[PDB]
RNA sequence: GGUGAGGUGUCCGAGUGGCUGAAGGAGCACGCCUGGAAAGUGUGUAUACGGCAACGUAUCGGGGGUUCGUAUCCCCCCCUCACCGCCA
RNA sequence: GGCUCU
RNA sequence: UGCCUGGCGGCCGUAGCGCGGUGGUCCCACCUGACCCCAUGCCGAACUCAGAAGUGAAACGCCGUAGCGCCGAUGGUAGUGUGGGGUCUCCCCAUGCGAGAGUAGGGAACUGCCAGGCAU
RNA sequence: UCCUCCUAAAGAGUAACGGAGGAGCACGAAGGUUGGCUAAUCCUGGUCGGACAUCAGGAGGUUAGUGCAAUGGCAUAAGCCAGCUUGACUGCGAGCGUGACGGCGCGAGCAGGUGCGAAAGCAGGUCAUAGUGAUCCGGUGGUUCUGAAUGGAAGGGCCAUC
RNA sequence: CCGACUUACCAACCCGAUGCAAACUGCGAAUACCGGAGAAUGUUAUCACGGGAGACACACGGCGGGUGCUAACGUCCGUC
């Protein structure tokens, strides 16, 4: 690489809501941070709950009684 | 270099069971990631040129190259050699360490992820997705911008076909869907 | 009326007519109307010698023309002098050496073939012959 | 690929001194060794040569593909251009870059008495 | 012809000069080239002038 | 009367083609070709100008050869 | 018959390559005044095809082409204007 | 100041 | 002397593609790393340097293979120089030259110098 | 008037109010050298982004490019990038080509001095072929060559140039 | 919105077969031309320099062609 006119690039701590630490070189300088990261993204869990279609049939024998 | 670690002492022996390689070097490898930021609105001024180089320099610690119109086009009222876009090719231990920073903290940060599809790897491996908001890194602070962008990555591997690449992607926990 | 489309040139020169012809055999059909004189044709009549033979087959069969009218060729106004370029391009002709298959014909018996390639030949100026299709 | 590329990268100078009927120095560069020969101006026969993959030259060395490796080969194909009385010749870097081991094997030739 | 044309006189004191052209236009600034001058017999810096 | 034209130029036959044929022993600097392009090539003792002339750089006899993977047409002056 | 010049949305009209798929104005559609009309006045103001309406393609007489790019450049066909279409 | 028709 | 490999040529497709197989002692290749020599209109990708853990995957080389490419007769045909002739826009005769295309067929190159390795 | 192709009959040349197209410049880099590179088009994938910007791979293998017309060339690239630069040098020039002539052209090499390159070497404008105008007259700079009694000068000559 | 399907209304590319070209060529003659060697022949027939010219309105016929109508005792070129 060049010496100069690329960033500084440096290693800093990012730690997240989930309590995960992470150390990576990037151009922030100051600590970090974050609020999700792959480890505690719903991507696993949530994003299949949150399909939701429901039933039509069912709503409507929920709604009451025959 | 933590996922090239994990590449070479886990990934590496996952292939070679799950392909039964003759050789090792068989096996796929990434090789480059490149990142373009096509700016065609620079035409009316070369900061917005000049802003999304600065950027793209955070995310990836390089200052990016610079790229021109290969020919001209009237439709888009370009000439052949103006700087039209910009690109930074990452190889080695800054692809991995951003490829860590990626599939860690940014693709997390994508509003409404839900997964990426497993039908953008050009046939030959070679994966390609675009983002459409440069916020979503954490390098960029959210006050200091000056315009939405948007850019493209592309994950040039040593994969022969398709799906040797979406095994070694696989390998390192990619969000397909 | 056939005629190229489009033509790097719009004018040639007169040329030559001499040598045998290459479009010998009967290619594709069956029975072909094989040149024996020399000379040049026109889009008009090969059109005639196409309808004439159209009709005597009540479009029943298949039918090649072998030929294409390719050669502009000039001519000059009435009370106009020798001189001051090269005339105006009129109609189109296709050489026509001996040998050439100029129709083919299959579909149709040989005496149908027979008289409708003689209701052909009589609109062409060249002297024909009726070909089959030979083995070999 | 990359040896079609060196190739056309040397071609030029190649056939250059083929019109200048020179005597001419072809070095030969591989990351493990380095490789010399004098050949003659018809470019079919050679007149000395000299390698890292020698035995009174490689026993010599720590590891055959460095500069002093080269300037060790450029110095032994000298003494023994020398030695058959072959003075003058062109070097030809074979599509290499003259930097190097390249420029080490060609400046421990001319120290030693070769002229180009 | 826009292309108008000029002397590069030399600056070794000969009055010596080549003449040549160029487009004022494009090429507002002068034109100073090392040239040789056969009285000195040597390469002296020549100046753009007028061909008057 | 009436008419025009818009055709009736030409330009001047530039006496290209070969000078001196094989066998034939020339003095140096005599051109041996006239060309546009390489259509021939200059082998040995043959230099090619500025408009791709070729001319002899020594004394001796014409030889025509084709080399190269390309075939192409090289022109060399033999010793004599 | 030859030469030269030309052919613009409903109309007139400017319009010599890049903000001219169009100035500007008139006309037309819509509104307001008016008992109702006009004339004052104010507002809009291409055609088709395509998508889904993001917005895009075509057309300067028509048709073919140079060019990144043509309403503007070049060719062809027509149409028109002007001049010549003579001496015997 | 002038400002048509029904 | 045999085999293999590298370099430089000769020749310029009977020498090239394709398909299949095969090679790692050495060589070669990929390959490891880069503070340095040097380099990237960014990037050790390339160039370069320091090396030698791994692999022959790719590349390369070798072997095989007629899907091609290529070469290619013999005879004939076309043309044509001279002379002569006709029904003279075109042809014929004597004589000399003699194609192209196509066919049979060939065909998966050959060879020189140096160096190295393993065998002998 | 000049250039390119055909006519033009396999050396050159070759006419017509024959067939088709162009030129009357440009460039201080679009020249020189060293080093490096290799296109067109299409296919797939990909943020805004669309037939067509930029990006990555593959096919292809010059179907592209050449400052401009056409033809011939061009991979050792003559095509494309960057560094350094002014050989877009001065005096000459064996020897040839082309013209009725005037004239036009190619040119190794020599002397001087220079640039690039480690060096061999290359460079006396551009891939080539169009981009032009005789003489007279007159103008400008330089040069004692001449200078109508002598010394100068005017004027003339020579070199460069308009 | 996605489309549904079935026509014959066509059709790019590619492949195979078939033709044409003055301004097409992955081929390619005969002749002609340039150079060299060698006899025989020919009143040097060759070249250079010098004195004197004339001529520069051509015709037809054969072959190869442009143009014209492969019209002209037509016209314009090459060659005899
Ligand atoms: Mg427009
Ligand atoms: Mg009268
Ligand atoms: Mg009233
Ligand atoms: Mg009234
Ligand atoms: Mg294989
Ligand atoms: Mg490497
Ligand atoms: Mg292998
Ligand atoms: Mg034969
Ligand atoms: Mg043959
Ligand atoms: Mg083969
Ligand atoms: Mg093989
Ligand atoms: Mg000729
Ligand atoms: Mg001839
Ligand atoms: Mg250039
Ligand atoms: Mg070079
Ligand atoms: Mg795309
Ligand atoms: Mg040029
Ligand atoms: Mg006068
Ligand atoms: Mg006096
Ligand atoms: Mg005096
Ligand atoms: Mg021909
Ligand atoms: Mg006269
Ligand atoms: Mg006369
Ligand atoms: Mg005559
Ligand atoms: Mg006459
Ligand atoms: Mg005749
Ligand atoms: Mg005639
Ligand atoms: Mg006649
Ligand atoms: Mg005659
Ligand atoms: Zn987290």
């Amino acid at each position: 690489m060049k010496k100069d006119i690329h960033p500084k690039y440096e290693e800093i701590t990012a730690s997240c809501s989930c309590g995960n630490v992470m150390k990576i070189r990037s151009t922030v300088g100051h600590d970090l941070n974050l609020d999700v990261c792959s480890k505690c993204h719903p991507f696993f869990t949530g994003k299949q709950r949150d399909v939701a279609t429901g039933g039509r049939v069912d709503r409507f024998n929920k709604r009451f009684n025959i | 270099a933590k996922l090239h670690d994990y590449y070479k002492d886990e990934v590496v022996k996952k292939l070679m069971t799950e392909f039964n390689y003759n050789s090792v070097m068989q096996v796929p490898r990434v090789e480059k990631i490149t990142l373009n930021m096509g700016v065609g609105e620079a035409i009316a001024d070369k900061k917005l040129l000049d802003n999304a180089a600065a950027d793209l320099a955070a995310i990836s610690g390089q200052k990016p190259l610079i790229t021109k119109a290969r020919k001209s086009v009237a439709g888009f009222k370009i000439r052949q050699g103006y700087p039209i876009g910009c690109k930074v090719t990452l190889r080695g231990e800054r692809m991995w360490e951003f490829f860590e920073r990626l599939i860690t903290i940014a693709v997390p940060r994508i509003r409404d992820f839900r997964g990426l599809s497993a039908k953008s790897f050009d046939g030959r491996g070679n994966y390609s997705m675009g983002v459409r908001e440069q916020i979503i890194f954490p390098e960029i602070d959210y006050d200091k911008v000056d315009r939405v962008r948007g850019l493209d990555i592309t994950i040039t591997t040593t994969a022969k076909s398709d799906e040797e690449g979406r095994a070694l992607l696989a390998a390192f926990d990619f969000p397909f869907r | 009326m056939l005629q190229p489309k489009r033509t790097k040139f719009r004018k040639m020169h007169k040329g030559r007519n001499r040598g045998l012809a290459q479009g010998t055999d009967v290619s594709f059909g069956s029975f072909g109307l094989k040149a024996v004189g020399r000379g040049r044709l026109t889009a008009r009549q090969i059109e005639a010698a196409r309808r004439a033979m159209t009709r005597a087959v009540k479009r029943q069969g298949k039918i090649w023309i072998r030929v294409f009218p390719d050669k502009p060729i000039t001519e000059k106004p009435l009370a106009v002098r020798m001189g001051k370029g090269k005339g105006n391009v009129e109609y189109w002709v296709a050489l026509i050496q001996p040998g050439k298959v100029l129709y083919e014909m299959d579909g149709v018996p040989e005496e149908l073939a027979r008289e409708a390639f003689k209701l052909a030949a009589a609109k062409l100026p060249i002297k024909t012959t009726f070909v089959t299709k030979t083995v070999m | 690929d990359k040896k079609s590329a060196r190739i056309r990268r040397a071609t030029r100078a190649r056939r250059k001194l083929q019109e200048l009927g020179a005597t001419r120095l072809v070095v030969h560069r591989t990351p493990r060794h380095i490789y010399a020969q004098v050949i003659a101006p018809n470019g079919s026969e050679v007149l000395v040569a000299a390698s890292t993959v020698e035995k009174a030259i490689a026993e010599q060395l720590k590891y055959t593909g460095n500069k002093d490796a080269a300037a060790a080969v450029g110095k032994a194909v000298a003494e023994r251009a020398l030695e058959k009385g072959i003075k003058d010749v062109s070097f030809d870097r074979s599509g290499f870059q003259y930097h190097g081991r390249v420029q080490a094997l060609a400046d421990a030739a001319r120290e030693a008495g070769l002229q180009f | 012809g826009i292309r108008e044309k000029i002397k590069l006189v030399s600056s070794a004191g000969t009055g010596h000069f080549y003449t040549t052209t160029k487009n004022k236009r494009t090429k507002p600034e002068k034109l100073e080239l090392k040239k040789f001058d056969p009285v000195v017999r040597q390469h002296v810096i020549y100046k753009e002038a007028k061909i008057k | 009367a009436g008419g025009s034209t818009r055709n009736g130029r030409d330009s001047e036959a530039k006496r290209l083609g070969v000078k001196r044929f094989g066998g034939e022993s020339v003095l140096a600097g005599s051109i041996i070709v006239r060309q546009r392009g390489t259509k021939f090539h200059a082998g040995a003792n043959v230099g090619c100008g500025r408009d791709h002339t070729l001319f002899a750089k020594a004394d001796g006899k014409v030889k025509f050869e084709v080399k190269g993977p390309k075939n192409r047409k090289f022109i060399s002056i033999e010793a004599e």
